[PDB]
């Protein structure tokens, strides 16, 4: 998986 | 089945040592990295297994301190990492003018997080100058960017503001009125908060918008009883089993906390089933090498490690602390905030 | 110009073009955290990276630099600014910019920067001619990519594309009625055109919901469109709203309807109905059926909901 950024 | 502790302690210290090449594209975002393990292990209660003075110096090393002439007041702030190759100062010498070192919201927020579990005092955070950088980065819909030199705007950088305002107690970070709202505008016809108005209700939007709001301490005032009402049935019609982001979508380990969090921040959560939420969590935990991971029978990584133990933790699993809901650090480390703000006011 | 897996590739310390430059690297201090280890031509590349970058050297030589330090690694937002600043220094051909990115994206999807650079992209050109059907594309990959829908959101938006929109959301409902970012994207242009005030429209988009709900009656998404539109009219001022689905529990049941039902029955009592008394009772009957057998995983919930219901109105 998760990219939150 | 059962949760591995002390695998994940582990886990966590690995993680503060060395990444494999494949984490690459987390290098600007190395000190929210540092701030999963860290307050992982913080969850743990097993945050004696580093070396607290070494790491305090390496985050204060990221910090954009204001120049001689103090012409970059609105780029202070934290840096992700040392990638700019700017000469490593743990906030001792005055700040290193270069054309595009500035600091990056999310940045300041994992960094002063990461400084108060490590137990600074945050005596050498400009604390006016990171307040200044971020006002800066408040546009005038309310929401804000990650940077000065531009990027793009949504919920989750209006929650870095509401943390690193509240972390530094003192709101004059943010145009408090703006913030909430871009917050109220960004509620879906199904009642959920999305990144931004118009857009899909999502549980990290939601989480971010409904935290943000209790960290201001204005959940009550700014949403009605009956909002509220709707915006519960949202977020706990998001439990599958563990919990999803969105409406039809699959479940993921990480929205145990994110959906889980605002549940419990708006007392609801222990209505929620725990032991299937437990059990799927517990089925994305490697057991052989640590962590947790999105989905069962996959990869773990630093983030959903520790937001699976978040997770868990809102759930006072055995061996876990309780995590503070809104500020996203074990409700120890929250006391201790309590603490430095009162020690402030003298 | 020279791929980073060709069989040619130099490392820029040995390029006789970077010869004047001194690389500049990256130090983590006496205790490196979390430091992630690189191979030689990584290294090699952002050492020169930050040597340019450092001297805000707005030369042509960086802007190929740039290619490579963004195929390392995409997500450095500050890559991507230079790579815009030099953009503008150079006035670089904007429309082939469009064809790299278009490029990078299709790889990358999910990566925050690169759909952050085609916004300033397209905002710099004034030209949304390829947005829609780009995204179109994407979408194909993965309907539900949130970063898909928040460009086409913007680009519909600032350049008021909305003449086909609701044709595109019919098309992607008969794909996968269950799609909630599609659902989302129908109320997006609707209340952004027409609006719901107009009782045509609110009656034609009932109707539409409740016959995507007839062909998958357990559809969150639709079921939260119907509610979304008319929950802020009230819900109990359409009486055969409530007779039409009581007439559907029968076959096309789910906890979905129940709670729909259940929250008629609370906008009446909310509005001093008529039978305040039985109508609570009719609510809480469901509350329990959900709790009990429609909904059990929110059984506590649902519980919580009808002692609420109780205490309000008694
Ligand atoms: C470091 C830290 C604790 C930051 C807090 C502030 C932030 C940045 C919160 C982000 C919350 C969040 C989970 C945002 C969604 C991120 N995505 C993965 C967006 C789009 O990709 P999709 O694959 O469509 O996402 P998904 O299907 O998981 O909703
Ligand atoms: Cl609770
Ligand atoms: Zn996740």
């Amino acid at each position: 998986f998760c990219a939150i950024l | 089945l059962d949760f591995l502790r002390d695998r994940h302690v582990r886990f966590f210290q690995r993680c503060l040592q060395v990444l494999p090449e494949r984490y690459s594209s987390l290098e600007t975002s190395r000190l929210t990295i540092a701030f999963f393990a860290l307050s992982g292990l913080d969850m743990l209660d097993s945050l004696d297994v580093v070396n607290k003075d070494d790491i305090i110096e390496w985050i204060y090393s990221l910090q954009v301190l204001p120049t001689e002439d103090r012409s970059n007041l609105d780029r202070c702030g934290f840096r992700g990492s040392s990638y700019l190759g700017i000469p490593f100062n743990p906030s001792k010498n005055p700040g290193t003018a270069h054309p595009y070192d500035s600091g990056h919201i999310a940045m300041t927020y994992t960094g002063l997080s990461c400084l108060i579990i490590l137990g600074d005092d945050l005596s050498r955070v400009d604390k006016e100058a990171c307040l200044a950088g971020l006002r800066a980065l408040q546009l005038e819909d309310g929401s804000f960017c990650a940077v000065p030199e531009g990027s793009e705007n949504d919920m989750r950088f209006v929650y870095c503001a509401s943390c690193i305002c509240y972390m530094l107690n003192n709101w004059s970070g943010m145009d408090m009125k703006k913030a909430i709202s871009y917050i109220r505008r960004s509620m879906s016809y199904d009642n959920g908060l999305a990144q931004g108005a118009g857009l899909e209700s999502h549980g990290g939007s939601t989480f971010c918008g409904i935290a943000s709001l209790c960290l201001m301490g204005k959940l009550e005032e700014v949403f009605s009883e009956k909002e509220l009402n709707r915006i519960k049935r949202w977020c706990i019609m998001r439990q599958q089993n563990g919990y999803h982001g969105r409406p039809n979508k699959p479940v993921d380990t990480c929205y145990s906390f994110w959906v889980g969090a605002t549940l419990k921040l708006l007392k609801i959560f222990q209505y929620t089933n725990f032991e299937k939420n437990r059990n799927y969590i517990l089925s994305t935990q490697d057991r052989l090498v640590g962590g947790f991971a999105k989905w069962p029978d996959s990869h773990p990584d630093a983030l959903h490690a520790y937001f699976g133990i978040c997770g868990l933790s809102l759930m006072e699993e055995s061996g876990i602390c309780k995590v503070h809901p809104a500020l996203n650090v074990s409700t120890r480390t929250s006391e201790r905030l309590r603490d430095l703000h009162q020690s402030w006011k003298t | 110009f020279l791929s980073l897996d060709s069989p040619t590739y130099v490392l820029y310390r040995d390029r006789a073009e970077w010869a004047d430059i001194d690389p500049v690297p990256q130090n983590d201090g006496p205790s490196p955290v979390v430091q992630i280890i690189y191979s030689e031509k990584f290294r090699d590349v952002y050492d020169y990276f930050r040597a340019v970058l450092q001297r805000d050297e707005r030369s042509e030589r960086a802007f190929k630099l740039t290619r490579d330090a963004i195929e390392l690694n995409a997500a450095n937002y500050t890559v991507w600014h230079f790579r815009r600043v030099l953009l503008r220094s150079l006035q670089k051909d904007l429309q082939e910019e469009m064809n790299y990115i278009i490029a990078i994206i299709e790889e990358q999807p999910k990566n925050y920067q690169v759909w952050h650079h085609r916004r300033v992209l397209v905002e710099w050109l004034k030209d949304p001619s390829q947005e829609l059907e780009f995204i179109a594309d994407i979408l194909n990959q993965d309907a539900k990519n949130y970063h898909a829908w928040q460009h086409r959101q913007w680009v519909i938006q600032e350049f008021r594309l909305w003449d086909n929109e609701l044709q595109y959301v019919d098309q992607l409902l008969k794909e996968d009625v269950r799609n909630n970012s599609v659902w989302n994207q129908r109320h997006f242009v609707i209340s952004n055109t027409t609006g719901y005030s107009d009782r045509a429209v609110l009656e034609r988009e009932v109707q539409y919901t409740l016959e995507m709900i007839k062909l998958v009656p357990h559809n969150e998404s639709a079921w939260n469109y119907l509610k979304g539109i008319l929950q802020d009219r009230g819900l109990s001022r359409y009486p055969n709203l409530l007779n039409q689905l009581l007439d559907l529990q029968p076959s096309h049941s789910s906890p979905y309807l129940i709670a729909f039902l259940v929250d008629i029955y609370e906008d009446m009592l909310e509005n001093q109905c008529d039978n305040k008394e039985d109508i609570l009772n009719k609510a809480l009957e469901l509350c329990e059926i959900l709790a009990k057998e429609k909904d059990t995983i929110r059984k506590e919930y649902w519980r919580y909901i009808g002692r609420s219901l109780q205490s309000k109105h008694s």
